[PDB]
């Protein structure tokens, strides 16, 4: 995890091989790419709590707010098994309105 | 490590937080605080320079 020490990149694996009184180590490494601007809040407020991604961060289409992982798109819809909660939203600068989608009730009727 | 991608300057304290053991609550929560005492900290150096 050390920046830089094994290649540009994240660094998944090296392989050696030997040259005349040296080595040489071939680095393979993971580089992102075609990345897309979003919209982004740190809290979402819901029933008056503050809502924070478990991982991820939130960001929206234009229109829709999901949580995706930081190093690659994949967004999904804000429920109550993605987020966690703290406090009321009169706290955090910057927060915004959304629904938080829980799977109990509406498995209930 | 590639490209820079842009991110909101608190967001990325949050994630550093994150990166030692706090949860990010914690860090939205005080941000002014936490401003104050960086600011603070930097305005003790040039005066020790
Ligand atoms: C943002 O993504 C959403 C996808 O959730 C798009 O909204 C539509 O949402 C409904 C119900 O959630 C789906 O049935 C549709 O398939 C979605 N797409 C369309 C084209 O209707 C929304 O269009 C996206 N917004 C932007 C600006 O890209
Ligand atoms: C990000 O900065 C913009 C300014 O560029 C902020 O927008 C202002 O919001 C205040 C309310 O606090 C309004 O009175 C101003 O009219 C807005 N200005 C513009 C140019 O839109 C925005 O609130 C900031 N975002 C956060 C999360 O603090
Ligand atoms: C997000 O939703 C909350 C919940 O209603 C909004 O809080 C209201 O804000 C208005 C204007 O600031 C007040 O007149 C109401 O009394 C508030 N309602 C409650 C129940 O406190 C909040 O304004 C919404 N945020 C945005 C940006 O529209
Ligand atoms: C955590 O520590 C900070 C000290 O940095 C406290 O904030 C200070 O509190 C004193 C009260 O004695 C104020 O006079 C200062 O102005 C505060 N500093 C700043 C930068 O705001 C804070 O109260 C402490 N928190 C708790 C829960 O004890
Ligand atoms: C994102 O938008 C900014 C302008 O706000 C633009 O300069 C940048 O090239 C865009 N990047 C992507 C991937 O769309």
């Amino acid at each position: 995890k050390r920046v830089d020490f094994c290649g540009k990149g994240y660094h998944l694996m090296s392989f050696p091989q030997s040259a005349p009184h040296g080595v040489v180590f071939l680095h393979v490494t993971y580089v992102p790419a075609q990345e897309k601007n979003f919209t982004t809040a740190p809290a979402i407020c819901h029933d008056g709590k503050a809502h924070f991604p478990r991982e991820g961060v939130f960001v929206s289409n234009g229109t829709h707010w999901f949580v995706t992982q930081r190093n690659f798109y994949e967004p999904q819809i804000i429920t109550t098994d993605n987020t966690f909660v703290s406090g009321n939203c009169d706290v955090v600068i910057g927060i915004v309105n959304n629904t938080v989608y829980d799977p109990l009730q509406p498995e209930l009727d | 490590a590639g490209a820079a991608l842009q991110i909101p300057f608190a967001m990325q304290m949050a994630y550093r937080f994150n990166g030692i053991g706090v949860t990010q609550n914690v860090l939205y929560e005080n941000q002014k605080l936490i401003a104050n005492q960086f600011n603070s900290a930097i305005g003790k150096i040039q005066d020790s320079l």
